[PDB]
RNA sequence: AGUUGAGAAGCUUGCUGGAGGUAUCAGAAGUGCGAAUGCUGACAUGAGUAACGACAAUGGGUGUGAAAAACACCCACGCCGAAAGACCAAGGGUUCCUGCGCAACGUUAAUCGACGCAGGGUUAGUCGGUUCCUAAGGCGAGGCUGAAAAGCGUAGUCGAU
RNA sequence: AACCCACUCCCGUUGAAAAGGUAGGGGAUGACUUGUGGAUCGGAGUGAAAGGCUAAUCAAGCUCGGAGAUAGCUGGUUCUC
RNA sequence: GGAGUCGGCAAACAGACUUUGAUCCGGAGAUCUCUGAAUGGGGGAACCCACCUAGGAUAACCUAGGUAUCUUGUACUGAAUCCAUAGGUGCAAGAGGCGAACCAGGGGAACUGAAACAUCUAAGUACCCUGAGGAAAAGAAAUCAACCGAGAUUCCCUUAGUAGUGGCGAGCGAACGGGGAUUAGCCCUUAAGCUUCAUUGAUUUUAGCGGAACGCUCUGGAAAGUGCGGCCAUAGUGGGUGAUAGCCCCGUACGCGAAAGGAUCUUUGAAGUGAAAUCGAGUAGGACGGAGCACGAGAAACUUUGUCUGAACAUGGGGGGACCAUCCUCCAAGGCUAAAUACUACUGACUGACCGAUAGUGAACCAGUACCGUGAGGGAAAGGCGAAAAGAACCCCGGAG
């Protein structure tokens, strides 16, 4: 569903709460998006629906060692 | 087929009034014959047992009659029949 | 006057019928909650 | 092991025939027996011809309770309990008052 | 027919044992039908020869 | 039935019944019914009253029978006949035929029956299905999507009218 | 004419029938009638639009749960002094 | 074991079975049709149509095996594209469905209360969904206390309807500190423990065996009851036998018993796991919007995260209900862990100031049945002859009623 590939953040859920204090079910959604990441082990994009916060991940630990973590948990990407 | 088979697929003859009448003007038997029996088996067993000729096999399937009691409603056993025609002369003795 | 029912077996079956229930999960709890009533007919 | 068995040497204790003497002639389940020349009934059934036919009065015995009849210990004359004695390699049942084997 | 006569045999002539009760059962039947049987136990003791031999044959192995 | 108390009530006996009852004083209540258009059975009044379901229509003779307006047969009348005749599909499931019956069912009686009992009866290379092909539509390997259940849909494979 | 419908009268209203019958009546080659199979449904469906229809139930179906909802309102409340 | 038997409604008529050990009871084994997760492919469940291999017939087949999908590992092969990636085959191992409650999560009402009603309550209840186990979960202080100290988690009684919180309304509601049930901790320089086999012993469990002591008399259809006199006791308020039995029967107290299976606790050999590698970084902290904390933004500390950012390295960091200074107390961003605790669809034993056929389960009886509905679903009524069938031979009226 709308699950990060690399974090596992899902929708979670909350209220709106109006001036009155009415309070009403709503969701939180994550900001995931699908982005081509270069893999140079591999000489080939691939492409992870990953959230922007995802992205900060790969952008430090690097590529190659966050896709090892989604090959040990049983992830098809 | 198989000789296990072969003694399992004839129940009995069948006793009746119209049974008897065929068994005369035309040499014509009626038979009580497994539920699960096709016409060549049928053919094959009443050959290889009663040693005769036959050539020619009809079946039919019976419904069980449905009785009332006080307890609910049973029924018989569905049942088959066979229509064996011989040869112009022999007889199909036991 | 036409009656509100009107029988035909080829719509009974494909409607209430045993692999009808077994398709969904809804049906499939009608099914189970039959056979923890006891039901002797459980099925159309 | 029963107590009573089949073919014994009885005496009926309470009842209408308290004090007769007879033998065990089929032993019934739920606890009743039939014992020769005891509890005498006569039954009416109807010779109808149809179905054949029938009889008309007959006597035969009745049974009676497992409890109201005792062996017979044919050395002091009167009824009594028995017990199941140690074996040799079987049981043999044995009278309580004298100890004796019962045959 | 006891089982232990049973094992004194072999496949090869047990299996004749078994086709010798196909006979059996089958004429018993053939009796029946037309109404002219007096030994009514013996078409539920063919049964449990049948039973028996199918036993002993299958421990062979 | 008799009798004793201010009352709820108590006691003694005749008949029926055929195996259990509980003095006194304490202890616990599913502890007292005429009403709730109360709930469940049984039984009254209306009352031997309305009605007996198309106003095509019946009259004799014979037979059987415990008993014939109604059953079977014969003679003679009436009615339908683009059905109130004959045949397929759906639906029903033994109601089909024979022998023996009349308690209940039949808006009356019944010897009669689509009723009770017990036997019998359905025969296919060409008829109708099944097997072959698909329509609407359904399901749908992978796939895409979705808090979970799940939604849609490709290859495909079911679905006759 | 068949077929589909339902304008008038009378009967019937505990009906032969929980919407009919006898007399007349409208359309009857078309925006027609009909068989079989399929699709859409409960704040939802469908509607040549009457708030009409969705299994004799509709200004929001039926069924089971929350549930013995709440009732400042009717009714009833049992032996004696 | 020790003599009858061929289950019941449900009786009758035949055929039989057997002390050369039956029926019967327990352990193990074989057979185990079709449908159903249903799994070779379809399908209106209990039906229709197949393929491959091995063996056997000669006609129009038979016998035995297999052939669903997905996950994991492995061997072979190979698109755009050179290499290899996706992909395609064959193997092995695992899962799938059902079940009353308990447990941990995801989603989440309304009636109602406030004598109206929005915040609030009902309530994180009802309901729907997903996983695991016989229990689950939580667990070994970046915890509390207050300058004195305690020492993992879980459950019970208090503290206390108190401090707080609240249209400060209706309502909600702690902690500190005491009294108890249980006792236990161990590793990332690799451990306690947990599985699975192989052994060393014990105990239970799935069937059974023995088991004491009463005579006479009266009434009565029948004696257990009246009257008289005895006996047994680690067995005396059990059931039923022709009316009320410690001594008539079955039992009871009390002693014995397992070819063979199941379970538990046990020592010691092995394999696997624990397991995350090396003490924890997109982590602590911060801003905006929510949730949880008894705490509804309130002086509002603390945990968690949808969006956006973002450190230090033991002279370092967290907490002590805004915040600062000083003191005190712990070491987060890695793991495993029994007992005390929750429940009973299921089996056994005992008991009841529970019901006695309109009661007690909807159901004492062929009841989730008959019947009602297209369906989901709703849902009845119906016990008693006698001690023993001895259940009325035979005659008369009547239709062989
Ligand atoms: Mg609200
Ligand atoms: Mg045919
Ligand atoms: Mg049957
Ligand atoms: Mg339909
Ligand atoms: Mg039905
Ligand atoms: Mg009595
Ligand atoms: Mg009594
Ligand atoms: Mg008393
Ligand atoms: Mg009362
Ligand atoms: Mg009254
Ligand atoms: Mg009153
Ligand atoms: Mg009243
Ligand atoms: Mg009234
Ligand atoms: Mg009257
Ligand atoms: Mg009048
Ligand atoms: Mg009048
Ligand atoms: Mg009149
Ligand atoms: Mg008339
Ligand atoms: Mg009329
Ligand atoms: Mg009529
Ligand atoms: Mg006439
Ligand atoms: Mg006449
Ligand atoms: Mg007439
Ligand atoms: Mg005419
Ligand atoms: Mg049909
Ligand atoms: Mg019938
Ligand atoms: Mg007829
Ligand atoms: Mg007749
Ligand atoms: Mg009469
Ligand atoms: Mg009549
Ligand atoms: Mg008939
Ligand atoms: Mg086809
Ligand atoms: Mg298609
Ligand atoms: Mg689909
Ligand atoms: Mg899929
Ligand atoms: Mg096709
Ligand atoms: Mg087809
Ligand atoms: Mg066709
Ligand atoms: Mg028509
Ligand atoms: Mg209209
Ligand atoms: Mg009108
Ligand atoms: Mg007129
Ligand atoms: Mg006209
Ligand atoms: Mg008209
Ligand atoms: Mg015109
Ligand atoms: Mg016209
Ligand atoms: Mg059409
Ligand atoms: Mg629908
Ligand atoms: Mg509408
Ligand atoms: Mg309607
Ligand atoms: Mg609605
Ligand atoms: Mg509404
Ligand atoms: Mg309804
Ligand atoms: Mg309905
Ligand atoms: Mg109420
Ligand atoms: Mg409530
Ligand atoms: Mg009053
Ligand atoms: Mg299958
Ligand atoms: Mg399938
Ligand atoms: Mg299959
Ligand atoms: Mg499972
Ligand atoms: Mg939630
Ligand atoms: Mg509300
Ligand atoms: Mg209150
Ligand atoms: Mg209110
Ligand atoms: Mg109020
Ligand atoms: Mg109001
Ligand atoms: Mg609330
Ligand atoms: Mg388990
Ligand atoms: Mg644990
Ligand atoms: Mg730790
Ligand atoms: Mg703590
Ligand atoms: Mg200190
Ligand atoms: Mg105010
Ligand atoms: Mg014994
Ligand atoms: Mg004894
Ligand atoms: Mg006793
Ligand atoms: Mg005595
Ligand atoms: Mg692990
Ligand atoms: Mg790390
Ligand atoms: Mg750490
Ligand atoms: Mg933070
Ligand atoms: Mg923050
Ligand atoms: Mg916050
Ligand atoms: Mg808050
Ligand atoms: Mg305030
Ligand atoms: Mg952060
Ligand atoms: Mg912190
Ligand atoms: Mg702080
Ligand atoms: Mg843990
Ligand atoms: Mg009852
Ligand atoms: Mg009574
Ligand atoms: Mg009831």
């Amino acid at each position: 569903s709308r699950v990060c590939q690399v974090t596992g953040k899902g929708p979670v859920t909350g209220n709106n709460i109006s001036h009155a204090h009415n309070k009403t079910r709503r969701r939180f959604l994550p900001n995931l998006q699908h982005h081509r990441f270069w893999v140079e082990s591999e000489k080939r994009f691939v492409r992870l629906r990953v959230s922007a916060k995802g992205m900060r991940i790969i952008d430090k630990r690097g590529i190659e060692a966050v896709l090892a973590d989604l090959r040990a948990r049983g992830e098809k990407f | 087929m198989n000789q296990e088979r072969v003694f399992k697929v004839l129940l009995g003859p069948h006793i009746s009034e119209k049974a008897t009448g065929l068994a005369d003007g035309k040499s014509q038997f009626v038979f009580k014959v497994a539920t699960d029996a096709t016409k060549l088996e049928i053919k094959k067993a009443v050959e290889s047992l009663f040693s005769v000729k036959v050539q020619r096999v009809t079946t039919l399937n019976v419904k069980g009659k449905t009785k009332r009691t006080a307890r609910g409603l049973g029924k018989r056993n569905d049942w088959k029949k066979a229509y064996i025609a011989l040869q112009p002369g022999q007889d199909l003795d036991f | 006057m036409k009656r509100t029912f009107q029988p035909s077996t080829l719509k009974r079956a494909r409607v209430h019928g045993f692999r009808a229930r077994m398709a969904t999960k809804n049906g499939r709890q009608v099914l189970s909650r039959r056979r923890a009533k006891g039901r002797k007919r459980l099925t159309v | 092991m029963q107590k009573i068995r089949r073919d014994d040497e009885v005496i009926v204790i309470a009842g209408k025939d308290k004090g007769k003497r007879g033998k065990v002639l089929k032993v019934l389940a739920d606890d009743r027996l039939v014992v020769g020349g005891v509890n005498l009934i006569k039954r009416h059934t109807k010779p109808n011809p149809m179905l054949g036919q029938q009889g008309g009065i007959v006597e035969k015995e009745a049974p009676l309770h497992v409890s109201n009849v005792a062996i017979f210990n044919t050395e002091t004359s009167k009824a009594d309990r028995v017990g199941f004695k140690v074996e040799d390699g079987k049981k043999i049942r044995v009278f309580k008052s004298t100890q004796k084997p019962v045959q | 027919m006891k089982a232990n006569e049973l094992r004194e045999k072999s496949v090869e002539q047990l299996n004749e044992q078994l086709l010798g009760l196909l006979r059996d059962q089958f004429n018993l039947r053939m009796q029946k039908a037309t109404g002219q049987l007096g030994q009514s136990h013996l078409l539920s003791q063919v049964k449990r020869d049948i039973a028996r031999v199918k036993t002993v044959l299958n421990q062979q192995a």
